[PDB]
């Protein structure tokens, strides 16, 4: 009956160019990258050994229920260009989330 | 019995084209092919001969624990438009993984010399995961296109492919695990200043010297009523060159010149005014006909500094 | 822009030192700035300078981690922390300024080099 | 101007070893090719260099046959002929590629050479 404490979530953002001023719409272009940490539920890994799931792997681990949640850009106009991402998945739960980011 | 020796990738990278050069966002495009290669665990495949595995096929191949590493284009631009890609699988444990790309790249690129500056076009590649503990680069060879006749193309292509493989340690990220294998490519490039030269720096050199002709007129009107037609000319010719030279932050080599232009029909204005209305002689100070492009010519040596 | 390497000498394998090099004159930053070596017989190469993203490093394949490059921007200088010395690090560390150009490790696209400083390992 | 040689008789199964001089206006040997042409018949592609480096273009009739060579240095190209057939009859041309945008069609070549017999049993 007692409520769990919130996840904290670090982040660290990479800021790479920031171009393509549009002077009318009063838009530009940032290409960087973002990581996100927190810590979820512990798991078993190969040897346990930090474990590191690419891209379209990162998928086939939601689906049997790692919670990786949505972080929205609230000022990006459009969907933003995603490139590589990647989970660091530690035994005590720990995951880091990195992707590579234009928009 | 594990391995734990970091894994060693040879990378070949086959440039098709380099174009479609941005130059306000520093940016351009490039064509070509990616071919990364390492040794891992051997393997039984059909035939005991090399498996081709195609495009969507390799992902069925990572789901059962094939390793297949992601490498970032560091310098890359957004998402690169990855064409076909393919895996060949050999009994010994070889793998090869190729894939065909365009993407667009940044560099920093510095076109003030322009119409006459060299660029270096630079690639950068590194494992987007791994560090050089897990994954690093052990050679690095880049094969270019065979030109036939570079009078037709907008570069020239000075020197073979310069390449480099180092280290990058990341102060943000168990000791040791900070560090990353890294590929440069540089290919040197020196732009092709012929249609410049004649299309837009010539024409504006006989506007400038023609604008010098107005101290062969032989009445304080006519030489100053001239004056403007000619500002009006090199104000029209402004407008010729920005519609079609590119886009930056900083002044050329042309802009300067407009601006000399600009510079001397003022200068004359003035020397036509004072010589007209400071006495009552005239003429005779306007047999500055030689002196005046002197003057100019003069300073515009002491701009090539 | 003027640059005056320092920190050199000699020390037994296995030894540290720690080079400085001081920049004089009109400079952005010293970012700008990076170490290279040069030994008898063999060209000048490059061994580290800043990376193009904050907090990354640019080392050359043979450092290993061995060195570790830091910069007092007030002072307006960098050091090298060198340890673990090899034989094969005997050189001459000369210390370059970027005069533009997109390959931090070549030296074309370095200048206003220092008198340098010798170090070598035994 | 270009001029052949290496030409000649060779039984079936044997080799040849054409060479083509090259004196002029010419950057590189890349925009040179090989052509031949048997009496009655039109004249045909036979190698010329890739696009890309390393890449070579052939014939479909060489069939690993014959092997494309250039030494920039003398500014030449060698085309060695092996395993010859009496299909290989004819006389074997070098032309200079100038300009078009296909390698293998002999309407984008000129400066051809006086050409240089090969003759199979
Ligand atoms: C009479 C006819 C002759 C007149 C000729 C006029 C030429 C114009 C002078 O050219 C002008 O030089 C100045 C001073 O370097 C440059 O000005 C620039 O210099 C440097 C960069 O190089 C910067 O630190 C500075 O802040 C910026 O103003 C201009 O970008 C260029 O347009």
């Amino acid at each position: 009956p007692v409520d769990a404490r919130p996840v904290d979530v670090s982040v660290s953002i990479f800021i790479n160019k920031i171009y393509g001023v549009n002077t009318l719409e009063q838009t530009y272009k940032v290409d960087g990258y973002i990581v996100a940490q927190w810590t979820g539920k512990p798991r078993k890994t190969p040897g346990d050994k930090p474990l590191i799931v690419e891209n379209t792997q990162i998928e086939r681990w939601i689906n049997n229920g790692l919670w990786v949640p949505a972080l929205e850009f609230i000022n990006v106009v459009g969907s933003p260009d995603t490139g590589n991402k990647r989970l660091m998945l530690f035994p005590d739960g720990r995951v880091i989330y990195n992707a590579r980011f234009l928009g | 019995p594990v391995d734990a020796r970091p894994v060693d990738v040879s990378v070949s990278i086959f440039i098709n084209k380099i174009y479609g050069v941005n130059t306000l966002e520093q940016t351009y495009k490039v064509d070509g092919y990616i071919v990364a290669q390492w040794t891992g665990k051997p393997r039984k495949t059909p035939g005991d001969k090399p498996l081709i595995v195609e495009n969507t096929q390799i992902e069925r191949w990572i789901n059962n624990g094939l390793w297949v590493p992601a490498l970032e284009f560091i310098n890359v631009v957004g998402s690169p438009d990855t064409g076909n890609k393919r895996l060949m699988l050999f009994p010994d444990g070889r793998v090869i993984y190729n894939a065909r790309f365009l993407g667009s790249f940044s560099n920093d690129m510095d076109f003030r010399l322009f119409p006459f500056d060299r660029q270096q076009f630079v690639l950068e590649l590194e494992p987007f995961s791994y560090n050089n503990q897990q994954l690093r680069f052990s050679d690095i060879q880049v094969y270019t296109e065979n030109i036939d006749n570079e009078e037709i193309d907008e570069w020239w292509i000075r020197g073979k492919a310069s390449t480099h493989i180092s280290d990058i340690r990341y102060d943000h990220l168990q000791p040791n695990q900070n560090e990353f294998s890294r590929i440069t490519v540089r290919i040197d490039a020196v732009r092709n200043p012929s249609y410049y030269l004649w299309s837009f720096i010539l024409p504006l050199g006989l506007i400038i010297a023609a604008s010098w002709s107005v101290f062969w007129l032989e009445s304080f009107s006519e030489r100053l009523q001239t004056s403007f037609t000619c500002m009006l000319t090199v104000v029209a010719y402004a407008f010729y060159t920005s519609n079609i030279l590119p886009r930056l932050p900083y002044t050329t080599v042309i802009d300067q010149m407009i601006i000399a232009g600009y510079g001397s029909i003022f200068a004359a204005i003035l020397l036509i005014i004072f010589a007209h209305h400071r006495q009552a002689d005239d003429l005779l100070i306007q047999r500055s006909r030689l002196a005046f492009p002197l003057g100019f010519l003069a300073i515009g040596s002491v701009l090539v500094i | 822009v003027q640059l005056q390497e320092s920190g050199g000498g000699l020390v037994q394998a296995g030894g540290s030192l720690r080079l400085s090099c001081a920049a004089s004159g009109r400079i952005f930053s010293t970012n700008v700035m990076g170490w290279f070596r040069q030994a008898p017989g063999k060209e000048r190469e490059f061994v580290a300078t800043v990376g193009r993203i904050g907090g990354s490093t640019v080392y050359a394949d043979f450092v290993k981690g061995r060195f570790t490059l830091s910069r007092d921007n007030a002072k307006n200088m960098v050091y090298l922390q060198m340890n673990s010395l090899k034989p094969e690090d005997t050189a001459v560390y000369y210390c370059g300024a970027r005069i533009g150009g997109s390959d931090r490790l070549a030296p074309e696209n370095y200048g206003y080099w220092g008198q340098g400083t010798q170090v070598t390992v035994s």
